[PDB]
Formats: C-alpha cells, structure tokens, sequence
C-alpha cells in the first residue's frame, strides 16, 4: 500500500502544478493581448471625458 | 500661550488653542499642572486636568505639548519607581526632599544628566537604516544589556555614528539623512501610550512560560505572549504568584502595573520587590529590581493617571518585545481600572451600559489584552520578542457576572482560576485545577512532543483522573469508598496523590521552592505510570494497598526529590523511583 | 495515508490560489499601466496652448458657479499662467451670464510644478477654508474611478 | 452625460467632541455622504456624516478622533454613500473590516459599484425556501433542518467551541446533490475576533481547499469599532451580487453576531442615543432586521442566500437582548448547551430549543422520508419529559421512576449518548441517522407514543 502510494503521488501532483502553472502564462498573455488592443481605445475615452466639460 | 476661561472643577475651558489636537496633553497655569484635549469647541478646547484645580486664576497661560500621553523609553527605564503619568517617584522624593508629592513637579521621567556607556554597532557611517534597525547596543545595568535601536517610523540615510564612550541622554548620538535634511537622533525617544509599537507581524505563540509551580507548568501551560487572568482580590496569593514569576519565570524582564490599589499594599509591594533576589544559572546573586520596572499607582492618586498607567506599562513591554526580549506584564488590578473607568465616564457623562461600566469598556479592555502576543520585530536584525499579560482579575463580591470579568473571561487565552477554598484548604499553591482552563495546549503541541512525546497522553490522563476525583468524591459521600470498584478506588487513591504532592506544591520549601519542568514531568509520568500498573494488575484493593505503600512512598519521594539535588541527579531519581514502582507493582501481581 | 493526501490537498490549493491571485496581479498591472498611459495623454493634452485655454475659462466659470462665493483665491501653473492672466475677467463675465450676478474679486502669485500641476485651476474661497480643486491631473483619477467598470467590461479577452 | 465634479475640500472644522467632528459653512451637503478626512500629520480616515443641519455638518470619523487640529484638518466630500467595489474577482480573497483587500494582493477591479445597506426586495417578488443543505453534521440535517434560502443562527455561549463548529460547517458545506459551478460560494464574514481566532480560521480556510470559493471578510478587535458595523454589511453587499446577480448560491457565515450588538451599543452611547433594554440603542431590532433580513430566494433568479449566524448569550442567558431580538427575526435557532460540552460531547448541540420553523417544508418527498417530521416531532418532545423524569428522579430518588418513567430517563441517556454524538468530520447520512433515531423512539413502547401515529413509523420498515 504505501510502496503504491508514494510511487503515484511521487511526480502527478508537481505535474499538476506546472500544467496550472503554464495555462496561467497562457492566460495571462491572452490577456495582456487583449489590453494592448483596448489601450488606445480606454486612453482616448478617458481623455475625452476629462476634456468634455461643460457649464 | 493661552489663556484659562472657564475652570469647573476637573474641566478647564482655556481660548486661544486654535491649532490645538484632540487628545493633546496641554500645561495650565503657572503651577504646570498637567490635562488632555477633549473637547475643541471653536477656538477653544477642553483640559480635563489631572491634578487638583484649585486655586487657579482666570487668565492664568495654558502652554502647548505637540505631544498626546506619550511614555519616554530608552535607557535606564529599568530599575525605576513610575507614578501612571509616567514621574519617576524615587527621584522625585531625593530632588524635593519632602515626602509629599507636589502639586506641579516637572521632573523627567529619565536623568539625562546620568552617563551611561554607550557601544555602537559595527554599523557603516555612509550606510542606509530604517525603523527598528539595532544600530548600537548601551549597558544601562548588568543581566539587561539595553539593545537600543533606531526610532520606529524613521528611516534614512546615516551620516555620523557616535564611537564607543560615556555618553547622556541629552547628548546626540545618531544623525540620518534620507531627503536633504539630516535629522539627529538621541538615546531617549518617546511614544504615545495609545498607539501600539509597530510590529512587523504578529507571530503564532510555540514556547510556553515557566512561572516555577508545577501546578501552572504542566496542568495548564500558558505560552509565550498568551493572556493570563488571576482572581486574586485578598490573601496577597496574586502578589505570590507575581514575585515567583519575578524570580524564575522565562521573562527576560517584568513589568508590574500597580493601579488603583489601596496604598498599603503598594507600600508592601514595594518594599518587597527589591528583597527578592533571582538566581542566574551560574548561581551568582543578582537584584529582580535590576531586571524589574515597577509603576504603582495609589488611590490617592488622580483618577486618569490611574487609567492610562496601564497604557504606560503595556508601551513599556512594547519596547522592551520590540528590542527584542521576551518580557511579562502583570496588572495589579484590571478591576480597580475597571473602576477609574467609570469614574471618568461618569465625570464626562457618558451614557451607561451595564452596571455603570461605559459601553466601549470591553473595546478598551480587548484592545489593551490584544496588544501581548509573540512578534517578529522591526528592522533588522531580525528577532522575536514576546509580551505575555497576567493581568489579575478582582471581582468586587467574587461574582463572574461583573461585566469586566465576563469581558477578560471572552478575551483572556488561559485563566488559572486561584480559589481562596484552596487556601482555607491549606493549599499553598491555591490553584483550583477545575474552575481553571487552558486554551493554548494545542500550542505547546511542537514544544512538549519535543521535549517528551507522552507528555501530552500524560497531561490527558492527568486531567480524566482530575475529572475521575472530582466525581469520586461525591460518589464517596454518597454511600462510602468501600462501594466503588477496586480501579475506581486505585483512581480516587492516586488522584489524591497526585493533589497531595504533584499539585500541591509548598514553595516555602527549598526543595519545592522552584518546580523545574524536566523534575514536573518525571513526576506526572512516575505517577502515572504507578497508576496504570496499579489498575491493570487488579489482587484486591486494600491488598494492593499494603503491598504497593512502599510505591506509594518512592512516588512520594520524587516530590522530596528536587532541583536542590541538581537536575540530573533529580532526572535519575525519578526513573529509579518510576522504575521502582514498576517493578513493586509488576512483581507483587 | 488518508491524514498525509490533505497535504497533497493544500499543496494543491495553494497552487491555485498562487496562480490564480499572480493572473489578478497581472491584470491590475495592466490597469496601472493604462492609468499612466492616460496621466501622459492628459499631459500631452496639456501641452496644446490655444485650444487648451478655453477649456480653463470653462472650468473657471463653473467653479465660480457651483462655489457661489463672493470671492475666491485663484492659483495657477506658471505655464498658461500668461493664459489665464489672459482669461482674466472673460470668467467673470461669462458667470455673471450663467447667473445674473456681479462678478466677483479675482486674484491670481505662485504656481506648482509644471508637470506635476498638469494645468488646472485651484478656485478655493476666502481664507482659503473651502476648496474647488479642479486640477486636470486631479480631474483625472475621479473619471478613472467612475470609467472602472466600463473598462472591465471593455477587458473582455 | 452630465459634467463631473471634483470633490469639494473643507477646512472649517469648528469644533470636534467624542466620536464627532463638526463642520460649519458647508455648501450643499449630503447625508450619509462619505467623507475621507485628512489631518494635518497627512494621514487620512474616513467618516460619516450622521447629521445635516443647515450649513453645519455632524460627521463621524471611523479610525477615532485623536490627533484632530481645529485649523489644519481638511475634509472632502464625495457626495456619495458608502460602496463597496463587489465584483466576482473577489472570490478566495480576504478583507479587511473596511474591505480593504489584507491577502497580498492587487484590489479588486471592480465589475460595478453598488451601493451597501441595499434596497429590500419587492415582497411580492421573495419566495419561500425549498431545499435543503448538506452543511457536513448529523443533527443539524438530521433535526432542525436548514432550507436553501432560510436564516437560522447557532446559540453559543463564551468558551464554547462553536468557532470550530463554523469551520467545520464551511469547509463540510455542500448542495445535498440528491453543478460545482453554481455551488455552494461561502461567505465568512468576522465581526471582531480575537488574532489567534483569525489565524485559525486563514489557516483551517486555505487548508481546507475551499480558498477556490470562499472570501473571507476579516475584522479583528484591534479595528475601529465602527469598522465592525460596516463588515456584515459590506459582507451582505457580496453576498447580494454573488447570488442574485451573478448566480451561485452563498451561505453566509457571521461569527459573534453579539460583537456586532457590542459594536451598535458603543456607537448609539456615543451619538447619545434614546436607550433600549439593557443600554443598547432601541432601533437594534431595526438594524438587525437589515442585517438578517436579506437571506432569502428572489424569484426572477436562481441564485439563494442562506444565512447562518452565530450568536453569543454574554451572561449565558438568551433573555438579553441581542438573542431576543434575533430570536424574534431569525426564524429558529440551533441551541448549543454547555452541559453537554461538560459531559465531553464535541457537537453539545441541545435539541430541547433547537427548533426550525422552516423545517416543515425542507422535509418533504423531494428529500429526507414521510417519517421525517413525526421522528423529528417524538425524538423533540420525549426528550422533555425525559428530563422532567430526571428531575423528579433527583427531588425524590432513584425509586421515583416508575416503569414508564424509567424509559424515559433510559431514552434520555441514550439520547445523548448515541444520536447527539459525532465525529469531528462525520458525514452521517440522513437514513443511517434516522435508524436509530427510530431505535431510540422505539426504546419507548410503540403503542404508548401519543402523538406520532403508530402507521407512520410502520410506512418505515426495521432493518
């Protein structure tokens, strides 16, 4: 029993981790993909507000 | 400047402070007599103060601090005599030479004409500190080499650092330089009684305290930085347990907070405390007072100075954890603070909440128990020191109902629940094991496997026989010792065993004048393992009786068994004695 | 066996939470850097001279108006310092149009950094007891709090 | 949209006494509008203001009045109530009282602001709870039942380990699954505890793995004492979005529920307030209801708030007022004796006033069995007159039981010996828990049973 314990859970866990950990890089790239495409976008609607004024 | 214009009593109501704070302390008239800011109504404000208020004219200056109730620390803060408002008393009585204390003293709290030698740290002149860096180290005493550190919430960069000489308090030591301007720091500094020390994290409490009494050490361990109450309101039983821990507790210093107590008791305590003395290791005699800082507080005294020298206190341990030593605080009286409490509320008529008490007293009395606990300092390098409070409780007619001692109850971690039935019982110790619990034993998990791994089945066990005896001796009243079996006689037998002699401790005796833990805990395991033998085997019970007494006796003689005979010599008695026992019970079966 | 695998549990747990807490951490680093984006805009916006001075005269005529005081104390950036000197009474006489009023007592003097001002105007009121601070680096980081969840809801992937 | 405003900043402090700061010459003030004082040391706090009178303004601060000039301290008005930035980011995070993020991490980009201390839900529009719990322990499901939407708080007084019980319950929580997207997101809000307290609770919390759908919302004893009040708001505020507006049912958690009563009376005795039983404020029983009464099932979602509270009888009494108002409110209670934690039982649940009121519909055929409410109804109200039986027992002797007495004292040993008892982590399902409760009430005769019809156990078959 423990012999079979430890050779299954010697490695699976660490894989585990590092696969969590690669699909975390992979999203935050996708997001940093997305907020260069919105930067400009954000920036000018922020500008625009701060500029807009009126009475 | 400034001027009084409405003097009622405690209440002075002066103009002119316009920029003035709330919760400033402020000097008024020409007798400096000393109040805090309340109220800052307009370019008013409001002096509640201290002192009498008589005699005060109108138009008499009102002097700014830029200060709230703050407590000069540094070196030379040990060994001392301190009123609540932070006056040292001692030199306050050589300087005016009249016993009285006069309406208007203005000396400081520290000498700062008073050299004390001064070693710096290998510490570069061109380098970069910050808040609570050790950047020198200055012997103000011997066993308490003070280990002086740079002002929290201060960080620069060095630019001169004092060399190795007798230096005053007055006189500079460091300069630090972050932005352009370059700021001197000095050995004193100073800090709000209110505001606790910074702290960089509180940490989890692992070691526990030894206070000496086998009782306390090993039925119900209390760990470092952990909340202890004592009801003890007669009998000095709590001033007992405060010069034990004086004399051989873990803390590398103690604090004792006198507030509110009758004046005869402080006279008592104060000429107690500097007749004990503590013994080193090495064996060599050396002074508690050394080692002690000691404020008393007589009723005599003003009413808010009372309040807030627990604050003192507890600012006073603050800095000594955050330099690093483990150190114990123990109030005299929370209940007597209880009581200024609502003095003064009932003097700025608030509304009442429970028995007179003002609502936020359990905030203030959480607040005050919350700042002890086991910290990783500020700055480098980095150590842990500990405040642990023993607070003692005193309940005015021995009811828990009072609000104060269902608050410190709520918040307090481990309550050693001393029975003044014990002491009429002729028990020295007078700790009631039942009435008393302990919540940090899961705490000591690490620190007793390590130090013995069944000495925690020991202390369940300990604790079932207690729960066994406490049943047994109703069982007994009820129709006899004869009805009970022959393992519930064995059990009532060694129970009272255990209260005769592992419990009960003299602490007259020389012998038992000091419980060591290693001595405790062969004792516990010799008789529990004198038990368990005894109970298996049955054989009868009066049989087991007369042939097992000479167990009995040997189990009996690890309590003459002492310290006294020296620690190994005391370690290798008890597993004769327990190795005695086995053999007697396991032979005679 | 069983009393060990709540281990493997929390090693788990903690992965996640690590990962999971370092995607936030990302995320509100992109956030930062789209507020530092805009600060430069708002900057560079602050460069432009003529187009720029009118919108001073605006902020100027409603502070006056939401204020409604007798009389305020004024202060400017040394740039467009000449702009607003320049903007002088135009103010005033555009809040005696918005409401009909006497216009009131005008003062501009000291000015604080050029980019850290990032134009703007400090209305206040006498003594200095009450404050319309309409600072266009001020006015900013007031629209980024209220545009915050536009932006996570423009952040879809 | 219309033109912003910057925030107007003050400095006409004019006068400042306990809690309160007085302003003067305020243009346009707002009540209830937040305000983020700044001193002149440069530290800032926030406040509130209580009063709006004229040009003047009562304000509140929340870190304490000390260190306050007349003539440097400046106040700013943001002319809005208090928000809290809810958002579904916020899950496996920690709080402070306040709401101010203490887990190492970046604050919470907000989905969208909403306002706490939210309007009620159109009664027309709440509906009943129909669904029962797997909270993790036998006697909870087993008798006074816990409903998918229905309030019920645990009574608990000073020393007993019902802390460790809510920890037990939130890491054992769980649908009944008679899926794990929309499930169970536990909201543990802490209305001051003790620093030992809260690392235990970080501690069991993140081992536990339920850090992938529990946000705690910490506030310690060492906090400002009206942080405390804002705490089991803010916390209802997240529960509110999580559960109606974003779906996934919440079970909300409040610990020392009496620390939130402590924090109203020393707040109401600073703002010199009309007097209630016992000094506590007489509107208690309103600001309770807001706290309680927001639980429930909103009809147009699928979302549920369930709401577990613990309470906390300071003199060991449930007449003071904080539990009889929330007994009033809070549909039934779960009783906790101290007796029992005595006689070394580590659920010292005591069923005599545990009671359910929204049992009736969370037994049903959806779930439990038809002899569900006449076991929970026997096993209630045997168990008195087993106790009546011990007392006369021991104002008479041992001889008093009679025959049918002494089945009752038998049933109420065995009672809490047996049924009451559980594992630290046990998982008792309601069908082997049931056996013998039936064993138990079966201890008495069958056909002496008054109430229970004798047909409705025997739909039920032995073994």
């Amino acid at each position: 029993e423990f012999q079979r314990k430890l050779a299954e859970s010697s490695g699976d866990s660490g894989a585990n981790v590092k696969r969590l950990e690669q699909e975390t890089e992979v999203k935050i790239h996708h997001l940093n993909a997305g907020a260069e495409k919105i930067q400009y976008d954000v920036v000018q609607m922020l500008l625009k507000h701060v500029t807009t004024v009126k009475n | 400047y400034g001027y009084v214009r409405k003097v009622s009593g405690p209440v002075v109501i002066a103009d002119g402070m316009n920029g003035a704070a709330m919760y400033e302390l402020v000097r008024v008239g020409h007798d400096n007599l000393i109040g805090e800011i309340i109220r800052l109504e307009g370019d008013s404000a409001t002096i509640q103060v201290y002192e009498e208020t008589a005699g005060l004219m109108v138009n008499d200056p009102v002097l700014r601090t830029h200060k709230p109730l703050s407590v000069e620390l540094g070196p030379g803060i040990l060994g001392n005599i301190f009123d609540g408002i932070q006056r040292p008393l001692k030199t306050i009585a050589i300087r005016s030479g009249d016993v009285y204390i006069p309406r208007g003293v203005s000396v400081p709290a520290l000498d700062k004409d008073t050299l004390w030698e001064f070693q710096p740290k290998k510490i570069g002149e061109g380098d970069l500190l910050t808040g609570g860096d050790l950047y020198a180290t200055v012997f103000e005493n011997s066993l308490m080499q003070h280990h002086v550190a740079l002002p929290p919430d201060a960080m620069g960069k060095v630019t001169y650092v004092a060399p190795a000489g007798q230096y005053s308090l007055k006189d500079t030591v460091l300069e630090l330089e972050f932005q352009g301007v370059k700021k001197s720091f000095t050995m004193l500094q100073a800090w709000p009684v209110r505001t606790p020390r910074p702290v960089s994290s509180k940490l989890a409490a692992d070691t526990p305290l030894l206070t000496g009494q086998r009782v306390l050490d090993a039925l119900f361990p209390s760990v470092l930085g952990g909340t202890c109450a004592i009801p003890g309101a007669f009998g000095c039983g709590k001033t007992v347990i405060s010069q034990a821990l004086s004399k051989y507790s873990n803390s590398d210093t103690v604090v004792y907070v006198g507030c509110g107590e009758r004046g005869n008791e402080m006279a008592e305590v104060l000429m107690d405390f500097p007749q004990l003395t503590m013994t080193l290791p090495d064996g060599r005699e050396e002074s508690v007072m050394k080692r002690t800082t000691l404020v008393a507080n007589t009723s005599n005294m003003p009413v808010a100075a009372r309040e807030a020298s627990i604050y003192t206190g507890i600012t006073i341990a603050e800095y000594f954890r955050d330099m690093g030593y483990n150190v114990s605080m123990m109030a005299d009286s929370t209940s007597r603070w209880a009581e200024a409490l609502r003095e003064i509320s009932g003097r700025l008529a608030e509304m009442p909440a429970d028995s007179g008490y003002p609502a936020y007293l359990a905030a203030r009395l959480a607040s005050f128990y919350e700042r002890a606990g086991k910290v990783k300092c500020l700055g480098g390098p980095e150590r842990t020191g500990s405040v642990t409070i023993v607070g003692a409780v005193s309940p005015p007619g021995g009811d828990f109902s009072d609000p104060v001692t269902s608050a410190t109850l709520s918040i307090v971690q481990v309550f050693w629940g001393l029975d003044k039935k014990l002491a009429q019982r002729k028990h020295f110790p007078s700790v009631n094991w039942l009435i008393s619990y302990s919540k940090y034993s899961t705490a000591l998990e690490s620190f007793y496997e390590q130090f013995d791994p069944d000495f925690i089945n020991i202390r369940t066990k300990a604790r079932e026989v207690l729960q066994r005896e406490d049943d047994l001796n109703e069982i007994v009243q009820l129709v006899g010792k004869d009805a009970l079996a022959e393992g519930d006689k064995i059990t009532l037998e060694t129970a009272k065993l255990l209260r005769e002699d592992y419990l009960a401790q003299n602490a007259f005796t020389p012998y038992d004048k000091f419980c060591p833990f290693y001595k405790s805990v062969w004792m516990m395991r010799n008789i529990i393992h004198f038990y368990n033998l005894a109970n298996q085997a049955v054989i009868t019970y009066t049989l087991i009786k007369h042939r097992l007494g000479d167990l009995f006796y040997r189990l009996v003689s690890q309590k003459f068994e002492d310290p006294a005979e020296g620690e190994p010599a005391l370690v290798a008695k008890f597993k004769k004695l327990h190795e005695d026992l086995t053999a007697g019970f396991r032979a005679l079966e | 066996e069983k009393q060990v695998e709540i281990r493997k549990k929390i090693e788990y747990s903690m992965q996640l939470n690590a990962s999971r807490i370092k995607v936030l951490q990302a995320q509100d680093d992109l956030v930062s850097n789209m507020m530092e984006a805009a600060s430069k805009e708002v900057l560079n916006v602050s460069r432009d001279h003529n187009s720029y001075k009118k919108l001073l005269k605006g902020l100027i005529v409603q502070s006056l108006l939401r204020l409604k005081e007798p009389a305020v104390l004024l202060r400017c950036r040394k740039d467009d310092h000449h702009l607003v000197e320049s903007v002088l009474e135009s103010a005033k006489e555009e809040y005696a149009q918005k409401l009909q009023v006497h216009p009131p007592e005008i003062i501009v003097h000291h000015n604080a950094h050029g980019p850290s001002c990032s134009g703007g105007v400090v209305v206040a009121s006498r003594d200095g007891k009450i404050v319309c601070e309409n600072t266009l680096d001020a006015r900013l980081d007031v629209v980024f709090r209220k545009k915050l969840p536009e932006i996570r809801k423009q952040l879809v992937s | 949209e219309g033109t912003l405003e910057v925030a107007m900043e003050y400095r006409t402090v004019t006068g400042v006494a306990g809690p309160l700061v007085i302003l003067d010459k305020v243009k346009g003030p707002k009540y209830y509008e937040i305000v983020n004082i700044r001193l002149g040391d440069g530290t800032m706090r926030r406040g509130q203001v209580l009063e709006v009178d004229g040009e003047k303004a009562v304000v509140q601060v929340f870190e304490g009045t000390s260190g306050i000039d007349n003539k440097f301290t400046t106040v700013q008005f943001t002319g809005e109530v208090l928000k809290t930035p809810v958002s579904l980011d916020m899950l496996g995070r920690i709080f402070n009282g306040s709401g101010k993020p203490i887990d190492n991490g970046p604050p919470i980009l907000p989905e969208a602001y909403l306002d706490i201390s939210g309007s009620s839900i159109n009664p027309s529009e709440r509906t009943y709870p129909e669904e029962m719990i797997q909270t993790g322990i036998s006697t909870i499901d087993v008798m006074n039942s816990i409903a998918r939407g229905q309030k019920i708080p645990l009574f608990s007084a000073a020393g007993l380990p019902h802390n460790e019980i809510a920890a037990q319950i939130c890491r054992q929580a769980g649908l009944v699954k008679r899926g794990e997207e929309d499930n169970f997101a536990i909201v543990f809000a802490a209305m001051g505890v003790n620093m030992e307290t809260a690392q235990f609770f970080k501690r069991d919390f993140e081992e536990n793995g339920s850090m992938e759908r529990v946000t705690l919302f910490l506030n310690l004893a060492n906090d400002p004492t009206i942080e405390r009040i804002i705490t089991p708001r803010i916390a209802l505020t997240t529960a509110e979005y999580l559960a109606y507006e974003c779906g996934k049912h919440v079970l909300v958690i409040l610990t020392d529920m009496s620390s939130y009563a402590d924090a109203l009376r020393e707040v109401s005795a600073a703002r010199e307030e009309v007097p209630g039983r016992r000094g506590y404020p007489g509107y208690m029983y309103t600001d309770l209801a807001q706290i309680y009464e927001r639980a429930g099932r909103i009809e147009g979602r699928k979302g549920s708030i369930t709401q577990i509270p613990i309470l906390t009888m300071p003199n060991d009494d449930i007449t003071h007022p904080t539990p009889d108002l929330t007994g009033y409110i809070t549909e039934g209670q779960i009783y906790i004796d101290r007796q029992l934690q005595n006689r070394q039982i580590y659920p010292p649940i005591n069923v005599l006033p545990s009671l359910s009121r929204l049992m009736k519909s969370a037994i049903g055929e959806g779930m439990t069995r038809r002899d569900h409410s006449d076991v929970s109804n026997q096993l209630y109200a045997n168990y008195a007159i087993g106790k009546d039986v011990q007392a006369m027992k021991a104002v008479v002797g041992e001889e008093a039981l009679s025959s049918e007495d002494l089945l009752y004292l038998e049933f109420l040993d065995k009672f809490e010996r047996k049924f009451v008892a559980q594992g630290a982590y046990d998982s008792r399902n309601i069908f082997q828990s049931l056996d013998l409760a039936w064993t138990l009430l079966r201890i008495f005769p069958r056909e002496l049973l008054h109430r229970i019809p004798g047909k409705t156990l025997d739909q039920y078959y032995s073994r």
